[PDB]
């Protein structure tokens, strides 16, 4: 249809009048902008001029009717929280916002049986009438048709789930930071979303007003500071730090020597000039490093000050500090897509949907008075169509993995335009992967930068257990990486100085025999850290407590570990070796940035330390070589031993699949109970990995050469089990089998006790492991260990967060919970005296 | 010259002597995979899975069983086929040891013309250049046809060429 | 439950749980079946000398997995940390 848009009259003997009108309005009684201008017939040369006085207050007046659904009132202080009002998320509104954006992803459509979730772009629509609110106020007074957006950012806050439909999102706005430039003033806006009460995630938006402004008075900047690290090597560096007023330690005798310190700041700056701020406000709290890489608030930072030319705080930290960067980039960026989209015909769809009503993108008058070149593209189009983009080819049309996404908008866009995205893997954050992107139109002019934050699929990590360890593992590792480096570096001054060996040695060029020399006082303290060791046992519910390394004394001058091909193989170094590896190796996937906060993991074995220290940081590294070499020592003393270092234990890999495909895993855990009970000697299944197909059972070595020669009887007779004590004489066959069991038991005796596994059918015998790890045989030493674990897991360094969910322990395979009903769970299979306490006493605890 | 469809013998020795990075002679055809590997547990698995995705079928128990009678087996139902992973290495190996032009149909085309190779011989003379790889890319093109002036005397060795 | 005692409660589940782990036996199928079926985990990343348990989880894929993969289209990648590190690491080869 045909409505007037403009009204050009003489509202005096000397006032040109140009009303302006947008037709295109929220209820829709169209909004006119009165222009005024001044007719003067004395300057025949210029005889009309602009009437600037009330000029930016009456465009406000007119964007206020178009943007805000309030009273018009410019008197409130930019300092104050904007308190946008609570919005209802509807299919309605969804379906209107991805069809007027070209979001095509299946997460945003109603679907049968699956919740509609909206896009993290309607936080904008949400947010638009709380965030647009804070370039309003009289304080920050600008001309909107001159008025640029810079840049717009969303942030989901870790944990938050997206936005669904049906979610009531109350909305908060408040001013970060304006402050005038030379070409204009700048407004930065952080909106949050919130939902419940939670808050959901944070909206950035940075504006523009282009002009010549010289208000410093209402002026302000609150920067965030990149987090400073310090390495406290010296005395010099305590007394400097102790100089500084502002450095406010909360134990003013805190032994800051040998530590690391982290300076997360928060500036607040208030402008007098362009170049000398009023007030300098630099806080925030000062972080050390413990020995598990947690960090623990010791001090603030508390710098003010009135007119300055510079935060000395920031200065000093760079000058004697390292930034820590999150942001780490990859070798080479990777490409990922080069994609083409298309800007809409009209912009009339993307202005009803969002709120954003500016005549700029509608009237051709509105943006030729606005010296534009033509009815502009929506920024905020192009960000979500990109962001579309990025979510369909970076995310793999899954939309909870986009956790955050920012875009510059470099240069306007005019409708029907034709649009190269490249989208690129450029870096990593805390595991989530950093994609920059590039929009240009067809003159290949850049029109929109921004990178992406897009979650990993979802991982698991796993740890090997005490299985093949090659010398020189790690070590190709340890030469490169900085933080395999500070691992293994660590271990081995802690191993050096403790039990005065090195285990980078150990690992290097795996030595046949390891002496230890007890001279000197180093000598007679490593003697002391030997001796001190135990082997503390439960025996008829009495204490058997023999000591670990009996011939060591208060007159013995040495030790040798013995081996026959390396002590690598040897499980007291095996143990400590493998450990370190693993946590070097996640150490570096750590420092890279590649670990998701979200990742499940578990550890087979050995591995759940490696695991635990890892991902939970529930133990030092110096806690961790301690714990996992004494153990690794209590298992070479768990089994009477020979004077090389070998025992009459060890473990088999069976695979009932290879013997007969009806054999399933109950015949080969019947067999092996049968066994067991027969020749008297230790047989038992203690590792089920792969489903019919691998069990390791570990005992006796005579005893488990008995169980891999019973089993390559079954298979040359093909004779079944569960077919004789199904469809023929029930139970009767436990007589017959310990006739084939009694066969191998007198080929089995009258051999060596230092006796070779034979490679069979459906078994292979294991190398390096000579102890029945799993088995009950060593259920004995579970009461005193107990005990040694509570003085090294110490319960200020078990993060409840960091375990709950996601460890998954080999006792019960089951995510870590600390409810009552995985107590339960521990107790019913493993008999506890102090969970069972916690079980009969949960109701205290709550309370 | 005169055409000839691969056989299952020269492929299932060269894969294996690829997998292995060593010689074809260093490696005999007499032994059985688990002799020749050595205990390394993962490796079986990736050799099985590779004889899993050419021939497509695989015997009951391969790993124990001699690679000549392998070959005699998968030569019985072999097509000619070079195999899907096969022209995959010679996709890696054109690609990442051969300078920027010299593709897979330019090193088709100079045995096809200098020594008169067809296409069931070239795919012969292609596997004993992939068990014979070089550490690193050839940077001239005259090294990429002198490289190829020796595997026409080796594929003619092992088989029975006259060039 | 309050963070200080829930923070106790852990430290003592976590303490009896790697003292019996010691001595009872590894149940790592029903590990699997929680973070390969429970979980659907897409990246099985395996930290070790050798891909032991990345073996083992193909092995488990390959057996129990295979149709539930199918149907719901996930493609499960295993990476070992010895073998696999340009797919950890994001260093593809140019
Ligand atoms: P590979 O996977 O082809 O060989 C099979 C294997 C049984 C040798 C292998 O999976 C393995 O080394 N498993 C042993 C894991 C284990 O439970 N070790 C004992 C820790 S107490």
């Amino acid at each position: 249809e045909l409505k007037p848009t403009v009204i050009l009259k003489l509202l005096k003997e000397n006032i040109i009048q140009m009303e302006m009108i947008e037709n295109r309005t929220m209820d829709g009684k169209p909004v006119s902008l009165p222009l005024l201008y001044n007719f003067n017939p004395d300057n025949g040369f210029a005889p009309i001029s602009e009437v600037m006085e009330d000029r930016n207050q009456r465009i406000k007046e007119m964007y206020w009717k178009l943007w805000i659904d309030e009273p018009f009132n410019l008197d409130f202080d930019p300092r104050d929280v904007i308190k946008g009002k609570d919005f209802e998320i509807t299919a309605k509104e969804v379906y209107d916002f991805t069809h007027a954006v070209g979001n095509n992803c299946e997460d945003f459509v109603s679907r049968p049986d699956r919740t509609m979730l909206a896009p993290m772009d309607f936080a904008i629509v949400v947010g638009w009438r709380a965030i647009i609110k804070a370039i309003f106020p009289n304080t920050v007074d600008g001309d909107l048709l001159k008025l640029v957006h810079l840049s717009n950012g969303y942030k989901m806050i870790p944990g938050a789930k997206p936005l669904q439909v049906g979610d009531v999102v109350s909305t908060t706005a408040v001013i970060e930071s304006v402050v005038n430039q030379p070409t204009g003033k700048i407004v930065d806006v952080v909106g949050t979303l919130s939902r419940n009460g939670k808050p959901v995630m944070e909206v950035t938006s940075s504006f523009f007003y282009r002009g010549n402004y010289t208000d410093f008075e209402n002026t302000f900047q609150k920067t965030v500071e990149p987090v400073y690290q310090m390495h406290i090597k010296t005395s010099k560096d305590i007394a400097v730090l102790r100089s500084k007023e502002w450095f406010q330690l909360d134990d003013e005798d805190f032994d800051l020597l040998n530590k690391t310190l982290t300076f997360e700041t928060e500036t607040e700056v208030t402008f007098k000039n362009a170049n000398i701020f009023s007030s300098v406000k630099c806080f925030g709290p000062i972080k050390v490093e413990l020995p598990t890489k947690e960090t623990v608030e010791i001090g603030i930072v508390d710098y003010e000050a009135g007119a300055s030319h510079g935060n000395p705080v920031v200065d000093f930290l760079k000058r004697n500090g390292s930034t820590l960067e999150q942001k780490v980039n990859l070798e080479n960026p990777i490409p990922i897509a080069v994609l083409d989209s298309y800007t809409p015909s009209t912009n009339e769809p993307y202005a009803r949907v969002s709120g954003d009503l500016n005549p700029i993108h509608v009237s051709r008058h509105f943006a030729s008075y606005a010296n534009l070149p033509g009815t502009i593209t929506h920024g905020m189009f192009s960000s979500a169509s990109v962001r579309a983009l990025i979510e369909n080819w970076a995310a793999d049309s899954v939309s909870s993995r986009v956790r955050g996404y920012t875009c510059q908008f470099v240069d306007m866009v005019l409708p029907n335009t034709a649009l190269k995205t490249s989208i690129q893997h450029v870096g990593m954050i805390n595991g989530r992967k950093l994609i920059k992107f590039e929009t240009r139109n067809e003159d290949d002019v850049v029109v929109l930068t921004g990178e992406a934050e897009i979650e990993q699929p979802v991982t698991t990590f796993v740890f090997t257990g005490q299985g093949s360890q090659e010398q020189g593992m790690g070590m190709d590792l340890y030469k490169t990486s900085k933080a395999a480096q500070d691992v293994w570096n660590r271990a081995d001054n802690h191993f050096k100085d403790t039990y005065g060996f090195s285990i980078l040695d150990i690992v290097i060029n795996n030595p046949v025999n390891l002496t230890i020399h007890f001279g000197g006082e180093k000598g007679k303290r490593i003697r002391e850290n030997y001796s001190a060791m135990i082997f503390e046992t439960i025996v008829d519910g009495k204490l058997k407590t023999e000591k670990i390394f009996k011939e060591i004394n208060e007159h013995s001058t040495s030790y040798t570990f013995r081996s026959e091909k390396g002590l690598l193989s040897a499980t007291q170094f095996t143990q400590p070796a493998l450990t370190l590896m693993e946590k070097a190796a996640f150490e570096d996937l750590k420092s890279k940035g590649l670990i998701p906060a979200d990742a499940t993991f578990a550890g087979h074995s050995l591995g759940e330390y490696a695991a635990l220290a890892s991902l939970a940081d529930v133990m030092s590294i110096e806690s961790l070589v301690e714990v996992v070499f004494y153990r690794g020592m209590t298992m070479q003393v768990a089994v009477p031993r020979d004077e090389l270092g070998r025992s009459n234990y060890g473990m088999i890999a069976i695979n009932p699949g290879r013997v007969a495909a009806s054999f399933s895993q109950e015949a080969l855990q019947y067999v092996v109970e049968r066994v067991g009970k027969r020749t008297g000697w230790l047989v038992e299944i203690v590792n089920y990995n792969v489903e019919n197909q691998q069990y390791v059972a570990a005992g006796d070595l005579r005893a488990l050469d008995t169980v891999t020669n019973v089993l390559n009887f079954i298979k040359l007779q093909k004779i079944d089990i569960i077919e004789l004590q199904k469809s023929l004489s029930l139970e009767e066959v436990e007589g017959h089998l310990f006739e084939i069991i009694d066969e191998a038991s007198k080929k089995s005796a009258v051999k060596p006790r230092p006796l070779k596994l034979e490679r069979g059918f459906a078994c292979i015998p294991l190398v390096g492991i000579s102890v029945p790890f799993h088995s009950t045989y060593l259920m004995n030493g579970v009461k005193p260990f107990k005990s040694f674990l509570k003085k090294n897991i110490i319960k200020e360094n078990v993060k409840v967060a960091r375990l709950a969910g996601k460890y998954i322990p080999n006792l019960t395979a089951k995510p870590f919970q600390v409810t009552k009903e995985y107590f339960q769970d521990v107790y019913d299979l493993t008999g506890s005296e102090p969970i069972k306490e916690i079980i009969d006493n949960w109701e205290k605890y709550e309370q | 010259i005169a055409d000839e469809p691969v056989k299952a013998s020269l492929l299932l020795h060269v894969l294996v002597a690829h997998k292995l990075k060593k010689s074809l002679d260093s490696i005999p055809m007499s032994k059985t995979i688990k002799d020749l590997v050595g205990g390394k547990s993962t490796v079986q698995n990736e050799i099985l899975g590779d004889l899993g995705k050419e021939f497509g079928t695989t015997p009951e128990k391969p790993e124990e069983t001699p690679l000549e009678e392998l070959a005699e087996t998968f030569q019985d139902t072999f097509s000619g086929a070079l195999g899907k992973q096969s022209s995959s290495l010679l996709s890696r190996l054109i690609s990442s040891k051969m300078p920027g032009g010299f593709t897979i149909t330019v090193a088709r085309k100079y045995l096809q013309t200098r020594w008169g190779l067809p296409s069931g011989r070239q795919d012969g003379v292609l596997l004993v250049a992939l068990s014979n790889e070089p550490a690193a890319r050839l940077g001239s093109e005259a090294d990429a046809k002198a490289f190829l002036d020796s595997m026409a005397q080796k594929y003619a060795s092992i088989v029975g060429v006259d060039l | 439950m309050k963070p200080e005692v829930e923070q106790e409660l852990a430290h003592i589940l976590l303490t009896e749980l790697l003292a019996y782990q010691f001595a009872s036996p590894v149940r790592w199928i029903e590990t699997q079946d929680v973070f390969l079926k429970d979980f659907n985990t897409e990246r099985v990343v395996e930290i070790g000398p050798s891909p032991t348990l990345a073996g083992m989880a193909q092995r488990t894929l390959k057996n129990k997995y295979e149709s539930y993969d199918a149907a719901l289209s996930l493609h499960r990648e295993i990476l070992c940390y010895s073998k696999d590190a340009k797919e950890i690491y994001y260093t593809p080869d140019p």
